[PDB]
């Protein structure tokens, strides 16, 4: 009784850290195919969030590992939901080409480029002629009239998207399997790394929207109070800074075109759906964000990087450098069409330590090159009527260029473009933990022989 | 009002013990085969433990008694300031060497003796 | 003579307890992966109900005893017109709302007490 | 110093039965789809007698002790000469026919027995 | 030897029209017919 | 020495030694390498 003997408990708390493989799992209720998500074993009406007490952990983003896997699901799932679709070879024959109209407006003097190419029927040893156009970022000429060929036929193969399915992206949660749990910091002024002193168990995250964006986060989720810097080692040149806003600030990029679509036969079995006449008159696709609120988000930022950079610096923000267009450039998708902005009216207008509309021009492809991979490349067919949508900015993407010396203020100007940043400002706040519910310890207690 | 799922991690090694029942229930409850991947991984692992405590004596107990001695070099504590003053995940990094020994000791000299005893017991 | 699987599920409730190990032997016992969808299936549905029993203290029996006494508001019926004049498919759907309490209650007042009071018995 | 894994399969059935622990342990523990057909296949050989342990009445023992007399007619021999001359790679092949017979008479007259008497045992 | 077990005093209520069982057997058609005749030759040039 | 059933002339004979024989096979030549396009998007490495 006065010496001790042991003593087995099962069900005990306490975790040590690991890694696992995950699974989705979201659902909420016609809906015939995205990029897929069909049953994906629908979610529960009421997720569990417990809140723990006098528990402190130490939080790293940048080392975590639910984002290489949210990235490897991502082009791995890609490739899938293409992979039955309509291929076509045939497309890469050399083709000529002529400019339009006077058209003296001088925005689209030069732009929309009507071709004329020969294409395979059904039939084997027939030919069809056939009457297209393409925008001026899907052409190169052959080095008066001149001939031309398609952007990638030096590349990579052309593929062409079913026209099913839809790009819109629906809310996904992670959940991780039975015999683990995924923390959860809970509170509100977060710089990304360091120990959180009120920290939650949940096991499925919230609803995570997989946009595709560069140099704007769209829709996004919000933060609080204040704004927030995060990155790593911040004077270092070559690492991004991934700001994220407080009030979120509307946009409303549109197309005023009608576009006719036609479609022929390749053959012997596969359609082709090419882009048809204009029926109106022709301007750009712009986008408008209101010049007041835009003022004052950009005065909330730069009070907040004063923090990081001495008080006294004049603040300068700048346009982008130069390099392929995706990076350049503020890059979406619409509805089913790919967008490429500019962004030079916004990151202007210095500063000093001490109702409008901006519009932005913005050109259109129809061949992508996405995920900044060569060897798979992907046509997209066009769609009628005009194009429509309102979405909301959560999120810049800057990067800091360089110096030697401080003499008066370092600039900013965006960019980044890799792929990574945009699913690291939802999953910086959670860790994969493993449950060891063994455990020994000593107590006043003997067997009854 | 019990707290829930992990609930008591913070709280000392006294009053966490009373609530072992919550983190019980709960440890087992061309895209489908990730989650194929996971409904394995995640019985393989029960079946492990639960092997180890059938071996043990304790087939299914949750606060099984035992009958080795405690040598008193593994930890030099008392019974007060153990639990008390130290909570769970403390407690399993100051034992932790000292476990390779417990676990090998605690099946060979017990199963191994308690079942050759009632085999020489039960004889008559 | 047994009569076999689910061989009495139209007997009354008196004959068919009886003959209880038939229906626990049988339970266990690119187009492979629909065989492979099946034997996981199979082997998670088993140990679901086997963890369930093994926290109830009903760790290996098939009639097990237990300490909860009967509320007699979840069933009226005066216990002999319940073993002759019933069967089990139809006792299932009577008592059948009343049964997130007695899961709770079955555990919780009786684990979380027994062995709270046999660390409080054997420690002289 | 204990041997190993199959450690004492030439030795007699007398000092085979005493490391009893080893073989126990060491029973659990697009081309990984040959693996996962392998971890399938391991977990539901080892469901198969730890579910016809559990029928027994032997829930989680090694040596656990029964109650059908042997009928000395399934083998002949005597107490002294089986478990000094013998190994257990020979006995299991002579008593091999005998064994559909004593699967089936373990179980119906003991635990349909025994559970059958506690609950009109326990009446008082 | 398959196992035909008869029940005693056991009415239940059936319906075809609303199975489960027909919904899968014409799954398990052509998605299997399918998949023994992909690695068979394909002939694109008949259609002269 | 290892086989089934000798004295039958359609079965071989399957040798292993005990001290191993050292080779040494080579080629002499310099045989550079050119590479065209057969295309659109896949490379043909041919011998130059
Ligand atoms: C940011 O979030 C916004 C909402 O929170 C997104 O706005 C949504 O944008 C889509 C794109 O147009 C709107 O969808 C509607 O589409 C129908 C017809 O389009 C298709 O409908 C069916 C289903 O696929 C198909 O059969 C048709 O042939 C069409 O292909 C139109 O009639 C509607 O007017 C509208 O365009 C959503 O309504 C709109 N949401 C809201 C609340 O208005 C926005 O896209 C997000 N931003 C990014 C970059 O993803
Ligand atoms: C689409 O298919 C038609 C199929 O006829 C192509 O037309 C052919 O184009 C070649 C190339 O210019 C012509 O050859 C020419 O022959 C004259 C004869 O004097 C020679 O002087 C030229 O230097 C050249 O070799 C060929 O005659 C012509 N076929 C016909 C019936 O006129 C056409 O080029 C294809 N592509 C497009 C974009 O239309
Ligand atoms: C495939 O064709 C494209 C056509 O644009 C080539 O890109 C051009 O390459 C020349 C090489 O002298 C550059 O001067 C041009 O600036 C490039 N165009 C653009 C828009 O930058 C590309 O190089 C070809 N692929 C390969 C492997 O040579
Ligand atoms: C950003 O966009 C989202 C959705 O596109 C807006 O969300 C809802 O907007 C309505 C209109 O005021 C509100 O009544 C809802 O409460 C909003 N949803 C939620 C969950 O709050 C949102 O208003 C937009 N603006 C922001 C975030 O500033
Ligand atoms: C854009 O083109 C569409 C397609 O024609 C027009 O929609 C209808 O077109 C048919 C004939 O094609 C006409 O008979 C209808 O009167 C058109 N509808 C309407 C409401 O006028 C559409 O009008 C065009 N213009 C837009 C969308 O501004
Ligand atoms: C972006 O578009 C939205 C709607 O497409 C605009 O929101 C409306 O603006 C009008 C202005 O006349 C208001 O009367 C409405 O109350 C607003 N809301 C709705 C729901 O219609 C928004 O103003 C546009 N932004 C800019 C900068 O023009
Ligand atoms: C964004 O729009 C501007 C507007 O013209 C483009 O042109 C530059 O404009 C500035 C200021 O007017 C000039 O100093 C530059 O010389 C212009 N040219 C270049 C090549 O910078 C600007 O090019 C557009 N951005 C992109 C990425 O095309
Ligand atoms: C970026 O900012 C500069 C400086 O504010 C702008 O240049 C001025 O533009 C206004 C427009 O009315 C003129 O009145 C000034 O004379 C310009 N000053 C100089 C020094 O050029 C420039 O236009 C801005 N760029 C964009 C695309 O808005
Ligand atoms: C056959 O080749 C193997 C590997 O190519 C030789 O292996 C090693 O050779 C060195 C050189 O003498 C020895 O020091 C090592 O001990 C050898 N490895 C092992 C595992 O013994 C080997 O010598 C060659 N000749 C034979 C087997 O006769
Ligand atoms: C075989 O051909 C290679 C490939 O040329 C020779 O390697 C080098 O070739 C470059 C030009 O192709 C010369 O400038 C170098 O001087 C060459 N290297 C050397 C070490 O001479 C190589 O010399 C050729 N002969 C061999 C391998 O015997
Ligand atoms: C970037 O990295 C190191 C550590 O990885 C960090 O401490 C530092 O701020 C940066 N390096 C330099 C030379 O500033
Ligand atoms: C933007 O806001 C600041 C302060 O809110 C103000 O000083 C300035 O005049 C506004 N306009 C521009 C064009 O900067
Ligand atoms: C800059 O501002 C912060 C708060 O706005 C203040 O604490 C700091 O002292 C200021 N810098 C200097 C050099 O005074
Ligand atoms: C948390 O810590 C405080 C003091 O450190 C203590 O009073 C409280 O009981 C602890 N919480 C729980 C749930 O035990
Ligand atoms: C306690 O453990 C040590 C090994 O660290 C051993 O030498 C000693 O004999 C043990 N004491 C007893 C009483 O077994
Ligand atoms: C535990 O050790 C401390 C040493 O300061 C002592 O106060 C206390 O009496 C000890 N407890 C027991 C039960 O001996
Ligand atoms: C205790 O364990 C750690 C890691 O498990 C090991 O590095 C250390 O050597 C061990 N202590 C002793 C005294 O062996
Ligand atoms: C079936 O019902 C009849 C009367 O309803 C009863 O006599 C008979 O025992 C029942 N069958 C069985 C197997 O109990
Ligand atoms: C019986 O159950 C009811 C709930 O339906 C409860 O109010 C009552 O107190 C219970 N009786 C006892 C003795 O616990
Ligand atoms: C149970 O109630 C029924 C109602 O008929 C009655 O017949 C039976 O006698 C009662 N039995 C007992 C033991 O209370
Ligand atoms: C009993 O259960 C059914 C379905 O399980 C439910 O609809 C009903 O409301 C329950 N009864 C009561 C009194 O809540
Ligand atoms: C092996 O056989 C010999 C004699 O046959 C015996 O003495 C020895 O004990 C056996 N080995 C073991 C490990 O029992
Ligand atoms: C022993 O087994 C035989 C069957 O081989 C049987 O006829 C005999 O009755 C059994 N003896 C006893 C005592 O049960
Ligand atoms: C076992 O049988 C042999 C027969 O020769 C005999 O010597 C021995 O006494 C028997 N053992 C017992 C315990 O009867
Ligand atoms: C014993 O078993 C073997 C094979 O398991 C079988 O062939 C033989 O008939 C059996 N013996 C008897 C007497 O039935
Ligand atoms: C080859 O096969 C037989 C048995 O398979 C073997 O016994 C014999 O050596 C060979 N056959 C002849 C005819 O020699």
């Amino acid at each position: 009784a006065e010496n001790l003997w042991v003593t087995v408990y099962y069900g005990v708390p306490v975790w040590k850290d690991a890694e696992t493989t995950l699974f989705c799992a979201s659902d909420a209720k016609e809906k015939h195919n995205v990029w897929a998500t069909h049953a994906c074993v629908p979610t529960d009406p009421n997720p569990q969030e417990i809140h723990l007490e006098n528990v402190t952990e130490e939080f790293n983003m940048w080392k975590n590992n639910m984002v290489e896997q949210m990235h490897e699901d991502i082009i791995s799932l890609w490739d899938q939901s293409l992979k039955p679709c309509v291929k076509l070879t045939p497309l890469c024959v050399t083709l000529q080409c002529t400019n339009y109209a006077p058209n003296l407006l001088s925005n689209m003097r030069g732009e929309l480029k009507q071709c004329s190419f020969n294409m395979t029927t059904e039939l084997r040893d027939k030919k069809q002629k056939v009457y297209s156009l393409f925008y001026r970022l899907d052409v190169v000429q052959i080095n008066s009239n001149k001939e031309y060929r398609l952007i990638n036929c030096n590349t990579s193969a052309i593929t062409q998207a079913c026209p099913k399915v839809s790009f819109e992206p629906i809310p996904i949660h992670y959940c991780a399997p039975a015999g683990f749990a995924i923390l959860k910091c809970k509170d509100k002024k977060f710089n990304g790394t360091g120990p959180c002193p009120s920290v939650s168990t949940v096991q499925c995250t919230h609803g995570i929207k997989p946009v595709v964006s560069t140099q704007l986060l769209l829709n996004g989720s919000l933060a609080e109070e204040e704004v927030i810097i995060r990155s790593e080692n911040i004077t270092n040149n070559a690492k991004n800074i991934l700001v994220q806003l407080n009030t979120p600030v509307q946009i409303n990029c549109t197309r005023p075109n009608n576009n006719t679509v036609k479609s022929i036969r390749i053959g012997p079995g596969q359609a082709f759906y090419y882009f048809g006449d204009i029926i109106g008159d022709i301007r750009m696709a712009h986008c408008n964000v209101s010049k007041a609120t835009w003022n004052e988000t950009l005065g909330k930022v730069v009070k907040q990087l004063r923090k990081h950079f001495g008080n006294n610096t004049i603040i300068r923000f700048a346009q982008s450098s130069g390099g392929d267009l995706e990076v350049t450039t503020h890059s979406f998708n619409c509805g089913g069409e790919f967008f490429y902005c500019n962004t030079s009216g916004l990151f202007n207008s210095t500063w000093i330590s001490n109702n409008d509309s901006i519009v932005l021009p913005c050109r259109i492809k129809q061949i992508i090159n996405m995920w900044q991979r060569i060897g798979q490349a992907m046509y997209a067919p066009p769609i009628q009527g005009v194009i429509r949508c309102v979405s909301n900015i959560t999120g810049l993407i800057l990067t800091r260029d360089g110096g030697s010396t401080n003499s008066t203020t370092e600039t900013f100007r965006p960019g980044g473009g890799d792929m990574r940043d945009n699913w690291r400002s939802e999953l910086y706040k959670y860790k994969v933990v493993k449950i060891e519910p063994l455990g020994v310890a000593p107590t006043r207690c003997k067997r009854r022989v | 009002v019990s707290l829930g799922f992990l609930g008591a991690a913070g709280s000392t090694m006294g009053a966490a013990s009373m609530t072992l029942t919550v983190q019980a229930r709960n440890l087992l409850s061309h895209w489908g085969i990730k989650q194929l991947q996971a409904r394995v991984l995640a019985v393989e692992h029960y079946l492990r433990d639960q092997q180890l405590l059938g071996i043990w004596g304790c087939s299914g107990k949750l606060i099984c008694c035992t009958n080795v001695p405690w040598n008193s070099s593994w930890s030099n504590r008392n019974l007060s300031e153990i639990w008390d003053n130290m909570t769970w995940l403390q407690w399993d990094k100051e034992i932790s060497n000292y476990t390779q020994i417990i676990y090998g000791l605690l099946e060979e000299s017990q199963n191994q003796q308690e079942k050759n005893e009632q085999d020489l017991l039960a004889l008559d």
